[PDB]
């Protein structure tokens, strides 16, 4: 290395900065009863040392943080390349990405703050953890090869467990009748559970998968894979269809666990009936905006070279979604139950649209 | 045809690897049947060798089959242990003869 | 991943091509000044016959036979509740045989590995015989498949269901025309390709393109409607 | 992902092909049906695919009574002498 | 099939000290000596 | 009323007669294992046999 | 203190010396059927580059190779003939 | 005392660094006939496997032999075939002898031939 | 790492382990053994144990094995670039610096939540 | 957690012949991801050559004495970001430690 | 007696098989997870040294400090299945009747049903 | 029994087989087996042990 170029780090920098001022501001909070009372100060009032911060200005400086990201993006200049050895990609389309999520972000924020003033049933590392992820997630969109990828899907996926665990467990309420007996909630327990079973599932079989990737072609970038499958298929060079067919089952069905879809839905039911509405709200948005949208643009945009395999795969999992939900939607009770299965529906549908879309 | 007399599901399947004969449900609240209570209580009784089993007759008080109170004791506590249950205090000190007894383990779901 | 590539071959635009061909002789001639056993060992092109009738019907129901195992491995046994003396028994007769498993499998995947198999050939010799030559393809086999199974659901399943099994057959009727019988995301040439034959020489195509472009201006609403602005 | 280093930190044997394959693919209007033999010789030095069907083949070959004996390499010159003498 | 091919290489030595450059008749095979020196049993 | 409506109700209702409303960590597990060996089974038998 | 026979009576050689055995023979069948027929059946060696191929897979691919060969010399005449006329008609 | 420690284990490092450059010079004198000599070898077996390959393929037809040899389009790169890539020891060897031979080389004479 | 000279090694201490169990058995000539009603009970500073399987610790400091299994990674990703220190650069700099930082920080974190010790 | 070795008393004979030899045994038959590899006896080992080769001029070029430098390759100079990532994961799943204690 | 690719491929299928196959105790699915992984570090590294690629070295042990972070999490989940009333196995956390276990039996917590 | 003398027959074949093509035609220039090739001090490069 003669020369370390701007042009390969630049867009790091605004990322650096709110990630230190995060991170920098809750540890200040941390320590924020800590204030010594020296022998020849004077008190005006009695202090009092029972306190409960409420999170609103933790989440006002997230709106602040976000929206300054947004003016790095208006007045954003450059070339349409690649930055920090082909890690990354700097286009229109990942950039308009990255502006959309922010933006989105930002609004569910807002009307968040506007909430939490009615009633403070969140603690502040709830709204951190919400911080990590709307730092963290347009990254995501960012990515240019399927190893910095997964690290970034990992990265949020423990963003996304820190969240979940930060959830209120006991609340103050009327029920004066539940003193000196034992009731047994499991709810916790079973959202723990399921999230990291899902996301060991999902992380293993996604680095099966690149490491058959790093296998057959060579690398993981995205444009390279496209052209060597594009190549072999004029070429037939490398006729192995079972290994290729493989690969894509892996990817499809690694995908398929993580984002809970129709064959696998079940356990989407059970972490919905465990987490708050707040929580909820988050997911869908970041489920919807990130997850849903990287795992379209796999068969229409990353991996199209090899959509002669993907095609039958997704028409033979919506078929089975399709008749596995039919009649499971119509035995339900739960209110949290009814929003996961419209979820599930949605994605169904818009998998059908994939499917039309890559044709 | 949605038939409302068939209310089977994979929720009520009741098969046991211990039971050979398949149990009617999956409730486990099955009670003995009275001989069995009977004859338990008769090889309890076997060790207190005052009492008369040949012609006994369960509607006698315990006094009259040759037990004082700490025999009472004693064999309430031997059935007790015999049944694998415990007797509430007041059910304990409320028995006047074997046929309360009986009745009591016969409504009793916990009973091995 | 294809289906039926082999009856979905357009013989006349591979052959001009040069492309191989799926329907070409693939046959074995012995020729004389050979051994006697390469004679016998020559013979297994009768395998590779696909017009021969007893081999096709062997093969569907050799299809049919490995899906109904496959559908016992996956979802039926493990479905279905044993009771516990027959469970012991089989367990006993396990620690008594050295192989005793295999003969376990083979009574649990008998029945449908023989129901996979009767299916496979009856519709094979039920679509091969009758519904082969009727000129509305789609029609006919959503016919054929909807009463295929429904026959189907009546008798391996209950013959209370047979409506759901109509259906079930309409719909894979459907599917099999869309991507079985017809090529879809499964296609052997390019949009509006052709062939050339006649004589012409390239002025006389050249003129024939040029008006078939001034025919195709007319396809724009606004140029056959005449709602055009000056430039 | 394609770093062009080998296991002890020098360079990828397969850089060159790689190279000539990216040179080719970025100058062509039509990449797929002109860069044909550059992406062939990069998936050979890849898949060593070629190498693997004559080495099936020569066994094939070997398994039969062709070859009885093999000439004789002699340090001193760069010469073969048969086997007879 | 090593101790016949063994068998036939050195028999070749002892038919190529007094015939050089002749062939090797045997059974119904011929073992004949190629130009770069390899020795080869051809039927 | 009935080959319209209740034909669907019936089917819905017999349906979810083999349909545990809770799910358990056994059946969760033996789900995922089930669609991968088996969705490998299908791809694997249409790219051979059909 | 190493105490050969305390350590190694009570479990010689194999617990269950005939479920051991059930390794060693499904592994055996295994490995023969992978080695002797599915690999190079796939692998698809036995007509490769033969001069009169059977197999349907060897033909496409010959096809390939050839269309190919034809295509890169056919390109490379016209562009050859091209930039001479270019140099030629630049002088 | 840490910094002053530092200090000199630069001193002997860059030490090591001049005498590894005169150590260089050296190899550099001596690796010229070792390429020629390691080269011919190589050759030598090289040419040895192509007149097998050639014999043994040239049954089914010259054209043949020619097509299986043939393995890149462009001829001005060496890309060797290998089975694997070694990487311990900077990508080197350290034991060229058997198993027998690696553990009774240790303790048995008679089994190392003493370059010299 | 080693060679297969090791696996003989193991093979040889095993011998030796051998020769001390001879040894051992031939010491039991010199000594007899009287079966008593206690001798093979458990010993409880001289009186009777009242427990033999359940015997379970209440494990109160968990976070510290915690913790342990995360910094061992961090110290073994550690390693290359120390090893190969000598050929550092502005890149290998920084993002050393930058992962010894994160790791005092993690550290930090937890001694301000105080989850370093000792918990009824 | 489990002080003495007692376990649920579990019978894996009835998975076993209901769902799992069946599924292992289909999978075995139709599973094989390798297209193109070689057991070492496939062909003589006299045949292989490559193994012998050596170039000496890279020999002195070389000034590494360890195994390290792939390794510090990739994760100081093309997988930094992929490094710093892990850092990050790991300083926010210890902080995610720490809430579940509380 | 199987090359070792195709070995550590059905090596880790056959891994993941074996984890959906044992019984439902979250220690065991913990340890099993961790082979897995395992499995992956080992696969990784062997097509690493066939294709020469470096990359597959740090997805070693990029698996390895996942695990570590896994690994850490499932302690912590155990030691709240603790805190619950929930059993580490957890088929005994429902009253579906399962045949094989042999000892499951569940019923109300009342002495008796009916009293007249 | 006749199988096991035919088993042990073939295994002693196998063993003096493999002995022989160690021991003849095969280079002897690396130390491989003890007691039977020579132990002396070779000077060059290629000396026969
Ligand atoms: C096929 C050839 C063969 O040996 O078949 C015997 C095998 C079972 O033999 P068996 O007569 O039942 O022996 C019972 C045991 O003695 C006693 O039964 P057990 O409970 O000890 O275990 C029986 C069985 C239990 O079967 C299983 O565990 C099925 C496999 C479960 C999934 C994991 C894959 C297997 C991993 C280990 C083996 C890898 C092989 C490659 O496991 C085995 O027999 C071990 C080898 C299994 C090879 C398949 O039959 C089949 O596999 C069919
Ligand atoms: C009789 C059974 C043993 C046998 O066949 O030995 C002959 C065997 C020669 O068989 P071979 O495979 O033709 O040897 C030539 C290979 O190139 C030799 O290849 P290698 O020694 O480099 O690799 C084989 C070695 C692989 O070594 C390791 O895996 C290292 C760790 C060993 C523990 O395996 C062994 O040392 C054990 C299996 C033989 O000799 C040895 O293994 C060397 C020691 C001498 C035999 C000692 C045991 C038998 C003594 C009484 C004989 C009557
Ligand atoms: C509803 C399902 C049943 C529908 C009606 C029955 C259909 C099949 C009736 C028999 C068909 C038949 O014999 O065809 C002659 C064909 C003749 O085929 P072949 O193989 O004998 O002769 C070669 C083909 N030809 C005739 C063109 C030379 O099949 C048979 O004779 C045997 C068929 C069953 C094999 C098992
Ligand atoms: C270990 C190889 C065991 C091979 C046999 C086997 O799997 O048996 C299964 C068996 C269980 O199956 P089993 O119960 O059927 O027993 C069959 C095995 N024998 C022959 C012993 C009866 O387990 C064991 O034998 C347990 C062995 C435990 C050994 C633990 C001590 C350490 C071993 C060496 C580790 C060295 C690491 C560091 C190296 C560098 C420093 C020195
Ligand atoms: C048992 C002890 C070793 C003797 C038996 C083995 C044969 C032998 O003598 O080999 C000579 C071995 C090996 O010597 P060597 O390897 O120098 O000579 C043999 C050389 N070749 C193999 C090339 C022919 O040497 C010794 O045994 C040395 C004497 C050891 C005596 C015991 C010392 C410890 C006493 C307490
Ligand atoms: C060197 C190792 C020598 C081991 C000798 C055998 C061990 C031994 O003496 O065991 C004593 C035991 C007990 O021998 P014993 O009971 O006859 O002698 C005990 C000592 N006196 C004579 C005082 C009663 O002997 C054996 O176990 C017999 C081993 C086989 C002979
Ligand atoms: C090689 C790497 C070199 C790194 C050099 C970093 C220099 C840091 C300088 C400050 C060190 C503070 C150490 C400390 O813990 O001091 C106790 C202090 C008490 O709090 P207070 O009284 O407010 O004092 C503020 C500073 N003394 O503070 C505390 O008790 C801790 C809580 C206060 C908030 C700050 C905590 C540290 C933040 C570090 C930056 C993180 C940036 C984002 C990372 C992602
Ligand atoms: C998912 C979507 C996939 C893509 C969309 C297309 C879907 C349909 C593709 C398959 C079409 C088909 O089945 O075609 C019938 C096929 C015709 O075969 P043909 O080409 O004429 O001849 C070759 C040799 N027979 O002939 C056959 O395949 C023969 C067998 C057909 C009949 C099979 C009957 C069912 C077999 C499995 C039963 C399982 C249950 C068994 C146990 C029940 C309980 C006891």
């Amino acid at each position: 290395l003669l020369r370390l170029l701007v042009s390969e780090y630049i867009f790091f920098l605004p990322v650096f900065t709110n990630l230190f001022i995060y991170w920098h501001i809750f540890f200040k909070n941390n320590i924020n009863l800590v204030n010594k009372k020296n022998n020849w100060d004077k008190s005006i009032s009695v202090k009092n040392i029972i306190i409960k911060q409420n999170p609103s200005f933790i989440i006002r400086l997230n709106l602040l943080l976000n929206s300054l990201m947004v003016l790095y993006l208006i007045t954003f200049n450059g070339y349409s390349s690649t930055f920090w050895w082909s890690h990354f990609k700097l286009n229109n389309y990942s950039l308009y990405m990255y502006l959309l999520v922010i933006i989105f972000n930002n609004y569910f924020l807002y009307i968040t703050e506007k909430h939490i003033k009615i009633l403070n049933n969140y603690s502040i590392d709830y709204f951190f953890s919400i911080i990590n992820i709307t730092l963290f997630i347009p990254m995501i969109f960012l990515s240019n090869t399927l190893f910095t990828f997964f690290f970034l899907i990992e990265l949020v996926s423990c963003a996304i467990f820190y969240k979940f665990i930060v959830s209120k467990i006991s609340f103050k309420n009327s029920n004066y009748k539940d003193n000196y007996f034992s009731i047994f909630s499991k709810n916790y327990l079973n959202v723990l559970f399921y999230q990291y079973w899902s996301s060991f599932f999902s992380s293993v079989m996604i680095g099966f998968c690149i490491i058959y990737l790093f296998s057959l072609t060579g690398s993981t970038e995205w444009s390279i894979i496209n052209f060597i499958v594009a190549s072999n298929n004029q070429i037939n060079y490398y006729t192995n269809n079972i290994t290729l067919l493989f690969i894509c089952l892996t990817l499809i069905i690694g995908f398929i666990i993580k984002l809970g879809i129709a064959p696998i839905q079940l356990y989407k039911i059970e972490i919905y009936k465990g987490l708050p509405f707040l929580s909820i709200f988050f997911y869908t948005t970041f489920y919807f905006l990130i997850f849903f949208l990287f795992f379209s643009l796999l068969f229409i945009y990353y991996l199209s070279a090899l959509n002669n395999f993907f095609w039958i795969i997704l028409l033979i999992i919506s078929i089975i979604g399709i008749f596995y939900i039919i009649s499971i939607i119509f035995d339900i009770n739960l209110f949290k139950a009814f929003l996961a299965y419209s979820t599930i529906i949605n994605s169904i549908s818009f998998i059908l649209l994939i499917i039309a879309i890559i044709f | 045809f949605q038939d409302n007399q068939d209310r089977s599901r994979v929720e009520t399947n009741s098969a046991t690897w211990a039971h050979n004969l398949p149990k009617e449900n999956k409730f486990n609240t099955e009670t003995l049947e009275k001989q069995e209570v009977e004859s338990r209580i008769l090889k309890v009784l076997s060790n207190f060798e005052q009492v008369n089993l040949k012609n006994l007759r369960w509607e006698q008080n315990f006094k009259k089959l040759g037990l004082d109170s700490l025999d009472q004791t004693a064999l309430l506590a031997s059935i007790e242990h015999e049944f694998t249950i415990l007797f509430p205090d007041g059910v304990f000190e409320g028995f006047e003869n074997l046929e309360q007894v009986v009745n009591y383990i016969l409504k009793n779901i916990n009973a091995v | 991943m294809e289906l039926n590539s082999s009856a979905k071959e357009d013989s006349h635009y591979v052959g001009v091509l040069g492309y191989p061909s799926q329907h070409d002789p693939h046959t074995l001639h012995p020729k004389k000044h050979d051994s006697t056993f390469t004679k016998v060992y020559a013979c297994r092109d009768m395998l590779w016959d696909h017009h021969w009738e007893v081999r096709n019907t062997l093969y569907a129901g050799f299809k049919g036979a490995l899906l109904g195992v496959a559908y016992a491995s996956g979802f039926g046994l493990i479905s279905k509740t044993v009771p516990s003396i027959v469970l012991k028994k089989m367990f006993r007769f396990v620690r008594n045989n050295n192989f005793g498993h295999i003969r376990i499998m083979q009574d649990l995947l008998t029945p449908y590995a023989l129901t996979g198999f009767g299916l496979g050939s009856v519709y094979y010799l039920y679509q091969h015989n009758v519904w082969e030559n009727r000129s509305n393809k789609w029609l006919a086999e959503v016919l054929s498949n909807a009463l295929f199974f429904q026959v189907a659901t009546a008798v391996c399943v209950n013959p209370g269901f047979h409506i759901y099994g109509m259906v079930g057959g309409i719909l894979f009727g459907t599917l099999k025309y869309a991507f079985y019988n017809s090529s879809f995301f499964q296609e052997k040439e390019s949009i509006g390709s052709y062939t050339t034959f006649g004589d012409l020489s390239e002025e006389e195509r050249k003129k024939q393109e040029y008006k078939d472009y001034i025919q195709f201006l007319g396809n724009y609403h606004k140029v056959r409607n005449g709602q055009l602005v000056d430039l | 992902s394609y770093s062009g280093y080998s296991l002890n930190g020098g360079v990828h044997p397969c850089l060159p092909f790689y190279e000539r394959m990216l040179q080719c693919a970025k100058s062509e209007a039509l990449p797929i049906k002109m860069c044909t033999a550059q992406t062939e010789d990069y998936l050979e030095c890849h898949h060593r695919k070629k190498q693997y069907a004559l080495n099936y083949a020569i066994k094939k070959e070997l398994n039969n009574i062709r070859i009885v004996a093999l000439p004789r390499y002699d340090e001193e010159n760069d010469t073969f002498v048969p086997f007879s003498q | 099939l090593d101790e016949g091919l063994g068998g036939l290489s050195l028999k070749y030595k002892e038919f190529v000290k007094t015939n050089p450059g002749q062939d090797l008749l045997i059974g119904n095979i011929r073992v004949t000596q190629r130009p770069n020196g390899l020795l080869v049993a051809v039927d | 009323e009935y080959l319209t409506k209740k034909t669907i109700d019936s089917f819905i209702f017999n349906n979810n007669r083999f349909n545990f409303i809770n799910l358990v960590e056994s059946k969760y597990f033996l789900q995922i294992l089930t669609l991968i060996l088996y969705l490998f089974f299908i791809t694997i038998f249409i790219l051979f046999y059909i | 203190v190493y105490q050969g026979f305390k350590v190694l009576r009570r479990n010689p050689t194999f617990y269950n010396p005939r479920s051991a055995g059930m390794v060693a023979l499904s592994y055996f069948a295994y490995s023969y059927y992978v080695n002797k027929y599915y690999k190079p059946q796939n692998s698809n060696f036995e007509e490769y580059n033969s001069s009169h191929p059977h197999n349907h897979d060897e033909k496409v691919r010959q096809y390939h190779e050839k269309t190919n060969q034809a295509i890169r010399d056919a390109v490379l005449e016209k562009r050859a003939e091209h930039d001479q006329r270019l140099r030629e008609e630049a002088k | 005392l840490q910094m002053w420690g530092v200090g000199k284990i630069i001193e002997i490092k860059k030490f090591m660094k001049r005498r590894d450059i005169e150590l260089k010079g050296l190899q550099r004198k001596a690796a010229p006939f070792m390429q020629s000599m390691n080269d011919v070898r190589h050759l030598a077996l090289r040419e040895r496997n192509d007149m097998l390959y050639n014999e043994l393929l040239s049954v089914h037809g010259e054209e043949y032999a020619q097509k299986m040899q043939k393995r890149f389009h462009q001829t001005d790169i060496w890309a060797p075939f290998r089975h694997r890539y070694a990487y311990m020891y900077n990508s080197s060897n350290k034991n060229v002898k058997d198993y027998k031979q690696v553990t009774l080389s240790r303790y048995i004479n008679g089994f190392d031939k003493f370059n010299v | 790492m080693g060679d297969a000279v090791v696996i003989h090694l193991i093979q040889n201490v095993l011998i030796f382990g051998i020769i001390f169990w001879l040894l051992t058995w031939g010491a039991e000539y010199f000594y007899t053994v009287k079966q008593q009603l206690t001798k093979k009970q458990f010993y409880e500073c001289g009186f009777k144990s009242i427990s033999e399987l359940n015997i379970q610790i209440n494990f109160n400091f968990f976070m510290l094995a915690v913790f342990l299994i995360l910094y061992d990674v961090e110290f073994t990703f550690l390693f290359p670039v120390l090893f190969n220190f000598s050929m550092f650069s502005t890149t290998e700099l920084f993002l050393a610096f930058f992962f010894i930082f994160l790791i005092l920080v993690s550290l930090l974190y937890d001694w301000l939540n105080n989850v370093l010790s000792w918990s009824a | 957690l489990n002080i003495d070795g007692l376990h649920l008393k579990y019978n894996h004979n009835i998975n076993n012949v209901l769902y799992y030899t069946p599924s292992l045994v289909l999978f075995l038959i139709f599973f094989n991801i390798d297209y193109f590899s070689e057991l070492e006896l496939f062909l003589p080992l006299e045949l292989s050559f490559i193994d012998i080769y050596d170039d000496y001029y890279e020999g002195f070029n070389n000034s590494i004495m360890n195994d390290f430098t792939p390794l510090t390759l990739s994760y100081y100079s093309i997988n930094s970001a992929e490094f710093i990532i892990i850092g990050l994961l790991l300083l926010l799943g210890s902080v995610a430690c720490v809430n579940l204690y509380k | 007696m199987l090359t070792w690719i195709s070995f550590w491929s059905l090596i880790f299928w056959l891994i993941l098989i074996i984890l959906v196959l044992k019984p439902k105790n979250f220690i065991s699915i913990l340890f099993m997870s961790e082979l897995t992984w395992l499995a992956l570090y080992c696969l990784s590294l062997l097509f690493g040294a066939i294709y020469c690629d470096i990359t597959l070295l740090s997805i070693s042990f990029f698996i390895l400090g996942v695990a570590g972070l896994e690994f850490s999490f499932g302690i912590l989940i155990a030691i709240l299945y603790k805190n619950l009333n929930e059993s580490l196995n957890t088929d005994l956390n429902n009253n579906n009747n399962n045949q094989n276990i042999f000892d499951k039996n569940f019923k109300t917590p009342l002495e008796k049903i009916n009293w007249q | 029994g006749p199988l096991n003398i035919v088993f042990a027959g073939v295994a002693f074949l196998m063993f003096y087989e493999n002995n022989y093509k160690k021991l003849y035609l095969n280079p002897r220039y690396s130390y491989t087996m003890p007691y039977l090739q020579s132990a002396k001090i070779t000077k060059n490069l290629y000396e026969k042990l």
